[PDB]
């Protein structure tokens, strides 16, 4: 997941630096830019970052609980596929952080229903 | 750039006006409908006048409450004839009467500022510190207001917790929102998008009133402005109060 | 205050738990939905009692 | 309700998780009934309160201005009665130029 | 701790608040048929959210 | 269908179908024609009822848009086409009249 | 006939009062209203002078 | 007059006068680098306006009897293509005009084109409709 | 109903009710048992609800101020500012208490449904301002001689671009309207009509609406 | 909706103001408004019946109203 | 369904422009006329425009 | 499910957006209306009204009935053509409206 | 691009005749011909027949 | 929400019944006036012939000595407009409703709060408020 989102985050921050120090106006609406693009880029990186943070703790509990209970875990295959589909959905729910910024209702409904 | 050419032939748009099912806006003195127009350029080097700003807005600048050094009395002048026609220091009583003050209003203000009694469960109505503004946005209740939200510089958030709404004022985006308040209510608010130095102290006050009281406010504080007449009440305020009636 | 018409809507005290004001349609609907949402867990909760 | 509908119950448990919590589930059935009771009753009370509030909102929206108009008409009718009496007095004054004074 | 309190404490508190405090009404209101209703407690303080 | 009498177009019946056949799929004049169908229920088969339904269309168009007095009486053509949109009270009135015309029973 | 509704048209005053005159007037088929029901919600095109002249040069239907 | 109007009426009258007096102010600000041309004289302007009025008089019965804005716009588009070709010719010939005699020659040629070829073209078009 | 002129107003009818017996109408209305209590409640509600003005003793007259939060009324009643004189709800002293609704909509020249999917009306603002600027370029210099800016306001005629102007104002914001006004000033000074440069119709896919016989394309029906 | 309660003020200065307005209205409307200058404020009339009920009683008593009428005529004279 | 998709059906319009650390509420001139044209529910649910 | 939803978004939100990119001489308003209709009239944003008793109480339903009739009053609104009717009585109980067609105003439910 | 004579608004009999014609044309449509009720439905069906 | 998510619907609660004294008479009179279609809004009060008698003479309800009188539309200074004959005719047909309204108002005014109103405190229950 980090392999997928790191280029997007890097592009976003590089564009921010260029806008700050070169006046490239990537996010100035007066002549073409839009801050909503910056929000989209960051949150495209954003939510997958939090899903990167949270998932390994599932591994920690799924290791500790069977060890002390000296029994097999409930469904390791299903848990793996659940975390993988969560990773899949992490790339289509980045807009639930941008409900109010004025996104089109089509995109907003897509984000809400996938979230 | 280039020139305003000597002659230009311009087509009159058709069907722009459907007020009485007539598609010909223009009609010359002879009584014939005009489809074309000739525009002539007389002075080649003459500049073209800037488009005249036809937009008039009643502007209410809502800013944070400002501390008063001294409580000035109510002073009214004759007939600008700096002779004091009337001077007084009113105070609103408990029974809703603007009585004449027997105290020192500056002393009362300073005492309330320095040391006021508070409690562990004091209502927000009686304890406001980052929620006071100079002006209030008065809107009618049980009716539809379009709110075109926008920002001068950076992204802010018009956040009303009481109504449970929040509009992200984004630069460039002239974002239209529906606004319906089903109750007579005074709602406080704050900026809910990080904007910098005074992000915390960026308060909002919105008063939804029944259309009679909103109309009274409109005719006493909103319609007086946005008229572009002399500041005399006989020529402006009463003017609209007798010319535009609901 | 607008005369004796108390237009204040929040009335929230310190140590408040619920919404700031239940005077609006959106917040009334949200409060009712949250209460009845918490209503629909009994069986599940009972299950997690016996485990 | 549950595994009774299935004719290979073992498969059922297997095909769900291969884990067995049926007894806890049934104890949960009973206790859940007897614990949902009071939350539901208080929710009935809250629903009635919300309905009362909505009815009050409808009445205030529709009949508040009507009641204000009725009060305005009442005050104007009191003034009308006073004006009729005052006009009777004025007619008497016209009949008697300064006898009343 | 798990079942009995978490499913009755809020209801008992709301019932006593209505019974002993009138749901915290500001009683100086003129007409009931035109007044906003002071609701009973509807936000469970014993729940995480 | 917010201003219409039926929860869905299918409950509206044949008249509603004809309305959907009258205009293109992106036309709110379909909704105006549905309102016309509503006005024509139990009135079309009677001449006085039909005149009353046409007057109902007049009133509906006058309420929806700011209309001038007599303007709806000076419409050159009362026919409708697929790309006629309810942007004017005349268009609303024409769509409503078409809906009344397409009303059976 | 079951689904026939007025839908808010000709929603003029219906006299419930027995002594009301309009009731009897509304029973007369020749009664003419001041203005047609669809025309009540339409903006007036005539000027003030024309409207006042027409209303002064007006005769009751009876 | 001004003395017979109240304060608001005086404000409105001054507003109308000032809005009418835009061009006057712009007469003071002229650009050096612009390409000057001899403008069409007032008599030629009036003659061209009269030719346009004649065309409108010819057009009026047909378009007023037409109930389709599409047809009226089609007539307008065809006549405008013709008149725009003639207008381009006139502007080209006037911008390069060295004096008022040349400007008058160009304006008279344009007016004759309207009065001779324009009326015939418009009549044929209207006979089509 | 017995007279043939029933309902006809008698000549010289002054509508006055002086010396009229009101006992005739005793059976024409019904009053509840709590009518006195309801009357007092009505008076109290009207007094405490409508009276948003306070009688200043120094001026011996009514005054009012803009709506304020309870705190400012309570703990700063001695620091009230911007007090004005109460003029009245209506000029003639009638009632102003009416339930309101939605007024009939305005005619639309440029529909909102062109870009109704977007909550941000930037494309709609651009389109509406484009249409208005076309209209203005047609009619801008005739405004003070043939339209609303004439000196003889008795001959006032509405400027033909009023509706498109107000639609553009509604669609756009203040800053966007000012940007588009700067663009409009540049294009009006240059006298640049869009048709003077437009050549994108050649590189556009053909459509059923692009048929040469546009007028015959529409199928009108009753 | 949330309307507080406050009984009729009966403030002496406010009641004098409303009394002056009521007397002006009575004088002007008794002659069908055939006056050179109309100073009546009918809106304020309603407040006289909400803020000064005691005075209202004086105006609903025939003897009190007659005395007020005589005093006002003397003042005008 | 009650707080969205109703921009074109509104009594009137207000511009909320946020400048750094304060708000600006702009009322367009047309709103004035709209406030003059608000219908009144007079009588038994009958609507009139003056 | 996500992909079918994503395909549905791509079908009516991206490709239609790429259709019209220049001002159009002929029926520009109609073409833009089609483009916006296929995207703004999605049932997900209009279907709720058909089942409103689930969330609107009999008095709240009565109040929101006039709020919806005055909210979708504009005739020029294709999604209002897809929105379910507001001229229906509340299923459980209706207090204000007796007949759904006996009004005193065409655009008001009372 | 001349115009034609616009006929008077149809009477109830003409409305009933056109309603019957629309009913018959609707009934003629097969179940496997999936064309929604639209103004362009007949044109699209003819286009589909030619394409087939 | 869902099919049965609130688990209860308070159908027992009725619409707030109006107990105003002369509300029905006021509504009938206002309906009659709207039928009359009088541009003067002051006719909504049954006491208008005594409150604004100028409507029957010349319509001059206010003094414009200092405030300018600048009519622009027909919908301007409607109160400054005398009742035209036609209007008067359609205001004559409402005289019965107006008289009933005024009689109801007079009877309500004549009511007094005596000391025999023992249930004055507990009148909210009487005025159908305990829903
Ligand atoms: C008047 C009459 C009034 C009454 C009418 C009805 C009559 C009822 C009859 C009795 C009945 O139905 O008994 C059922 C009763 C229960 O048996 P069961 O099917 O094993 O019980 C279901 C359990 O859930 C056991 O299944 P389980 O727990 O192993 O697995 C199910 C569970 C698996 O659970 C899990 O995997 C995890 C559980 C937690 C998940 C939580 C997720 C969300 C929250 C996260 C936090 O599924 C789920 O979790 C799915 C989602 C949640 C559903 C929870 C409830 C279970 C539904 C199935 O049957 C028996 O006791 C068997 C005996 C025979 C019964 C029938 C004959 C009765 C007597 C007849 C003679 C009478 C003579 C005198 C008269
Ligand atoms: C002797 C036995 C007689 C049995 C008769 C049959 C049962 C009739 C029940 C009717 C209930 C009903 O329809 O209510 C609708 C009624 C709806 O009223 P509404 O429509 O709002 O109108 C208000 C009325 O006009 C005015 O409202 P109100 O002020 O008149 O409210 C009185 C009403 C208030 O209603 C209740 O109290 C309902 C019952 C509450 C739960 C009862 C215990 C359940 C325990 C389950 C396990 C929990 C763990 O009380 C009753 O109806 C109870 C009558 C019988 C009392 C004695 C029962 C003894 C055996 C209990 C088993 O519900 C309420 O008013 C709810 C109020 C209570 C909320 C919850 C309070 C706490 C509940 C749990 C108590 C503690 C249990 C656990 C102990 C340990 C805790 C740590
Ligand atoms: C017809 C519908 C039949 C199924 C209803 C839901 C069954 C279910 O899972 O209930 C348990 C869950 C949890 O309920 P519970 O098991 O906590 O029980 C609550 C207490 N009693 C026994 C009184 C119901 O039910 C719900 O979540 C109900 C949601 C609202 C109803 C609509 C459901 C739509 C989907 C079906
Ligand atoms: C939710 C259940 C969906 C179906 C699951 C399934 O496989 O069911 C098969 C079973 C039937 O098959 P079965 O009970 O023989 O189990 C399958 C056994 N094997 C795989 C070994 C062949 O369906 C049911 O038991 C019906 C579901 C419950 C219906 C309750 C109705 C109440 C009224
Ligand atoms: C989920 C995890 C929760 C973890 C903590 C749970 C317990 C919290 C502390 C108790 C709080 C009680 C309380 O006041 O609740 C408020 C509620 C409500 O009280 P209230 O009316 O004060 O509520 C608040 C009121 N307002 C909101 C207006 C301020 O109290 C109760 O419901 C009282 C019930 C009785 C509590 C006392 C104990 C009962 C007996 C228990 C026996 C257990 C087994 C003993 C075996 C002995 C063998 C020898
Ligand atoms: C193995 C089983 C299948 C698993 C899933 C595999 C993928 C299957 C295909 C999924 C496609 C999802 C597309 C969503 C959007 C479709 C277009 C749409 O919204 O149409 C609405 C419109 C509604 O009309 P409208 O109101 O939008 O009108 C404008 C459009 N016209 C005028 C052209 C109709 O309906 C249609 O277009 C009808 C056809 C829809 C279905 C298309 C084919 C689906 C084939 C599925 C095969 C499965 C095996
Ligand atoms: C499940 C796993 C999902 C993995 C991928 C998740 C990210 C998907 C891509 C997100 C960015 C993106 O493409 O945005 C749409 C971008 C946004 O670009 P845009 O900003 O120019 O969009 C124009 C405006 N709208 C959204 C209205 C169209 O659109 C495209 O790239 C359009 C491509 C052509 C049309 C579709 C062809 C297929
Ligand atoms: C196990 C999954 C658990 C989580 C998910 C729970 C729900 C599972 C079932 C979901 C079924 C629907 C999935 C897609 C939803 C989004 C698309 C949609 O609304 O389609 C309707 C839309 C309808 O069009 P529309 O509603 O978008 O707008 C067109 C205009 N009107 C409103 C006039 C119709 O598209 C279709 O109907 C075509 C669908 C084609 C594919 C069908 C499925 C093939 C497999
Ligand atoms: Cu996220
Ligand atoms: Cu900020
Ligand atoms: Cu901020
Ligand atoms: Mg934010």
């Amino acid at each position: 997941m980090l392999a997928t989102i790191t280029p997007v985050l890097g592009a976003a921050v590089i564009m921010m630096a260029f806008d700050r120090h070169w006046q490239t106006t990537f996010f100035e609406y007066a002549y073409g830019g839009d801050p909503i693009l910056s929000q989209h880029l960051f949150w495209f990186f954003g939510h997958p970052e939090v899903y990167v943070l949270i998932i390994p703790t599932f591994g920690f509990i799924n290791m500790i609980v069977p060890h002390n209970n000296t029994r097999r875990v409930a469904s390791k295959h299903h848990m793996i596929w659940a975390i993988y589909v969560m990773a899949y959905m992490g790339y289509l729910v980045w807009g639930h952080h941008m409900y109010l910024v004025g996104l089109d209702h089509r995109s907003r409904t897509m984000y809400s229903t996938i979230t | 750039p280039g020139e305003v050419l000597p002659l230009r032939i311009i087509k009159y748009p058709l069907g722009l006006e459907t007020i009485h099912n007539n598609i010909f806006e223009n009609t010359n003195n002879e009584g014939n409908v005009e489809l074309f127009r000739l525009r002539f350029n007389s002075n080649s080097s003459k500049m073209q006048h800037k488009l005249v700003q036809d937009t008039i807005y009643l502007t209410l600048k809502q800013k944070r409450y400002n501390r008063k050094k001294v409580v000035a009395p109510q002073i009214k002048y004759y007939k600008k004839t700096d002779l004091v026609k009337y001077t007084g220091k009113p105070y609103l009583s408990n029974d809703k009467l603007l009585k004449q003050s027997i105290y020192d209003q500056t002393t009362q203000y300073k005492l309330i500022k320095k040391n006021k009694k508070r409690g562990e469960l004091i209502p927000v109505t009686l304890a406001r510190r980052i929620l006071r503004t100079k002006k209030t946005l008065v809107l009618p209740a049980h009716v539809n207001i379009t709110l075109i939200t926008n920002s001068y510089d950076i992204v802010h958030s018009w956040f009303i917790p009481g109504l449970g709404i929040k509009l992200d004022c984004v630069p460039g985006r002239s974002t239209h929102h529906t606004f319906f308040i089903d109750n007579v209510g005074f709602y406080y608010g704050q900026c809910a998008e990080i904007c910098g130095r005074y992000h915390h102290h960026m308060p909002i006050r919105v008063c939804a009133l029944p259309f009679e009281h909103f109309l009274l406010w409109w005719n006493t504080f909103g319609l007086p402005k946005m008229l572009n007449t002399v500041s005399r009440k006989r020529f402006e305020t009463h003017y609209e109060l007798r010319k535009y009636s609901w | 205050m607008w005369g004796n018409l108390w237009t204040e809507a929040s009335y929230q005290l310190n140590f408040n738990i619920g919404f700031s004001s239940l005077r609006s349609d959106v917040l009334i609907h949200l409060a009712q939905w949250q209460y009845w949402w918490w209503f629909w867990f009994a069986l599940i909760w009972s299950f997690y009692y016996f485990i | 309700m549950g595994s009774v509908w299935f004719r290979n119950r073992y498969w059922w448990y297997r095909s769900l998780y291969d884990d067995y919590v049926a007894r806890e589930a049934k104890l949960a059935f009973g206790i859940a009934a007897f614990i949902w009771l009071p939350h539901y009753y208080w929710g009935i009370h809250l629903n009635r309160a919300f309905e009362v509030n909505f009815s009050h909102r409808n009445y205030a929206h529709e009949w508040g201005p009507r009641r204000n108009r009725l009060a305005h008409s009442l005050e104007f009718e009191q003034f009308d009665m006073i004006l009729e009496n005052w006009q009777d007095l004025e007619d008497e004054y016209a009949q008697r130029g300064d006898g009343m004074l | 701790i798990v079942l009995t309190w978490g499913w009755s404490s809020f209801q008992i508190g709301g019932y006593n608040y209505e019974r002993f405090d009138d749901n915290g009404e500001r009683r100086n209101t003129l007409y009931w048929k035109l007044s906003p209703v002071e609701f009973p407690q509807s936000k469970l303080w014993n729940r995480p959210s | 269908m917010a201003q219409t009498a039926h929860q869905n177009r299918y409950q509206g019946g044949l008249c509603y179908a004809q309305c959907n056949e009258l205009f293109s799929f992106w036309n709110p004049s379909i909704q105006q024609c549905w309102k016309g169908c509503d006005f024509g229920v139990g009135r079309v088969n009677d001449p006085e009822g039909r005149i009353e339904a046409q007057q109902m269309c007049k009133r509906w168009a006058a309420e929806l848009y700011w209309t001038y007095k007599g303007e709806l009486d000076t419409i050159k053509d009362l026919r409708v086409h697929a790309d006629m949109y309810p942007t004017t009270p005349q268009n609303v009135y024409r769509a409503c009249l078409a809906g009344v015309r397409r009303q059976k029973f | 006939a079951l689904n026939k509704r007025n839908w808010g048209y000709n929603a003029h005053y219906k006299p419930e009062l027995e002594r009301s005159m309009k009731k009897v007037l509304y029973a007369d088929p020749n009664y003419k209203f001041p203005i047609e029901w669809p025309e009540r919600y339409m903006a007036e095109t005539k000027t003030l002078e024309q409207v006042m002249d027409e209303e002064e040069n007006w005769e009751y239907y009876k | 007059n001004v003395e017979e109007m109240d304060t608001i009426q005086k404000m409105n009258y001054e507003a109308t006068v000032n809005m009418g007096r835009q061009d006057l102010i712009t007469r003071e600000y002229t650009f050096y680098s612009d390409y000057e041309f001899i403008p069409i004289q007032e008599d030629r302007k009036q003659q061209m306006e009269d030719a346009l009025n004649n065309l409108h008089k010819i057009i009026h019965p047909t378009v007023t009897q037409l109930k389709k804005k599409a047809n009226v716009q089609e007539i307008q588009d065809r006549v405008f293509r013709k008149l725009q070709g003639w207008e381009g010719e006139l502007n080209t010939c006037v911008f390069s005009a060295k004096n008022v005699r040349d400007s008058n020659f160009c304006a008279d040629r344009f007016t004759n084109r309207i009065n001779t070829e324009g009326v015939e073209f418009v009549k044929q078009i209207l006979r089509e409709y | 109903d017995l007279p043939a002129d029933y309902g006809k107003m008698p000549a010289g009818y002054n509508f006055l009710t002086r010396g009229k017996d009101w006992r005739e109408y005793d059976k024409d209305f019904i009053l509840r048992t709590d009518a006195v209590w309801e009357k007092f409640q009505l008076e109290h509600f009207f007094r405490n609800y409508m009276k948003c003005f306070f009688f200043d003793h120094g001026l011996k007259k009514y005054q009012m101020f803009e709506p304020e939060d309870m705190y400012t009324v309570v703990f700063e009643g001695w620091a009230l500012d911007d007090l004005i004189t109460f003029p009245g709800f209506t000029p003639t002293g009638r009632t102003n208490s009416y339930q309101i609704g939605l007024s009939p909509r305005q005619r639309t020249v440029v529909p909102t449904q062109t870009f109704y999917q977007m909550q941000d009306y930037y494309m709609l603002c651009g389109l509406r301002f484009e249409r208005w600027f076309r209209c203005d370029l047609v009619y801008h210099d005739q405004r003070h001689t043939k339209f609303d800016q004439v000196k003889n306001q008795k001959n006032y005629k509405t400027y033909p671009c009023y509706r498109e102007y107000y639609e553009a104002q509604y669609a756009c914001q203040d800053d966007m309207f000012d940007f588009l006004m700067e663009l409009a000033y540049a294009r009006r000074a240059a006298d640049n009509f869009e048709s003077d440069f437009a050549s994108h119709e050649l590189t556009t896919l053909p459509t059923f609406y692009d048929t040469p016989k546009a007028a015959e394309r529409k199928t009108y029906t009753y | 909706m949330e309307v507080k309660y406050r009984g009729p003020s009966d403030d002496k200065l406010e009641c004098e103001f409303l009394e002056n307005n009521l007397l002006s209205c009575l004088r002007e409307k008794s002659v069908q408004d055939n006056v050179a200058k109309m100073t009546c404020r009918p809106e304020f009339l309603v407040w006289f019946f909400l803020e000064c009920p005691t005075k209202a009683a004086v105006y609903h008593d025939p003897k009190g109203l007659r005395n007020i009428f005589i005093q006002d005529k003397i003042k005008q004279k | 369904r009650l707080i969205e998709w109703q921009n074109e059906s509104s009594l009137f319009t207000v511009r909320v422009r946020a400048r750094q650390w304060y708000w600006i509420y702009k009322f367009e001139l047309k709103n004035f006329t709209d406030i003059l044209s608000t219908p009144k529910n007079i009588g038994n649910n009958r609507w009139q425009i003056n | 499910v996500c992909g079918i939803y994503v395909i549905h978004v791509i079908y009516n939100y991206m490709i239609p957006y790429y259709w019209v990119s220049t001002p159009l001489k002929n029926d520009e308003f109609t073409r833009l209306r089609m483009k916006d209709y296929i995207a703004s009239t999605v049932l997900e944003e209009v279907y709720g009204i058909s089942y409103a008793e689930w969330g609107w109480l009999p008095h709240d339903f009565a109040y929101n009935r006039m709020r919806g009739l005055a909210g979708y009053m504009h005739p020029d609104d294709p999604r209002a053509m897809c929105t379910s009717t507001f001229h229906r009585k509340h299923k459980y109980i209706e207090h204000e409206v007796e007949k759904v067609g006996d009004y005193h105003h065409m655009t008001y439910p009372k | 691009g001349f115009e034609t004579v616009v006929p008077a608004p149809p009477t109830r009999d003409d409305e009933l005749r056109m309603i019957k014609a629309t009913e018959e044309q609707f009934l003629q449509q097969p179940r496997y011909k999936l064309y929604m009720n639209e103004a362009h439905r007949i044109a699209k069906m003819n286009h589909g027949d030619r394409h087939n | 929400m869902a099919l049965f998510f609130m688990a209860n619907t308070a159908i027992s609660v009725p619409s707030v019944l109006d107990t105003s004294p002369c509300m029905k008479q006021m509504l009938a009179y206002e309906d009659c006036v709207l039928d009359a279609n009088v541009p003067q809004q002051e006719v909504i009060h049954p006491q208008w012939p005594t409150i604004w008698p100028r409507l029957l003479t010349d319509g001059k309800l206010l003094e414009f000595d200092k405030v300018p009188f600048h009519p622009e539309n027909i919908y301007n200074y409607t109160y400054m407009r005398p009742l035209t004959k036609k209007n008067k005719q359609y205001l004559y047909e409402c005289e019965e409703e107006r008289f009933v309204f005024k009689a109801c108002l007079r009877k309500v005014i004549s009511l007094k709060k005596t000391d025999k109103h023992t249930s004055w405190d507990t009148a909210e229950v009487a005025n159908l408020q305990l829903t």
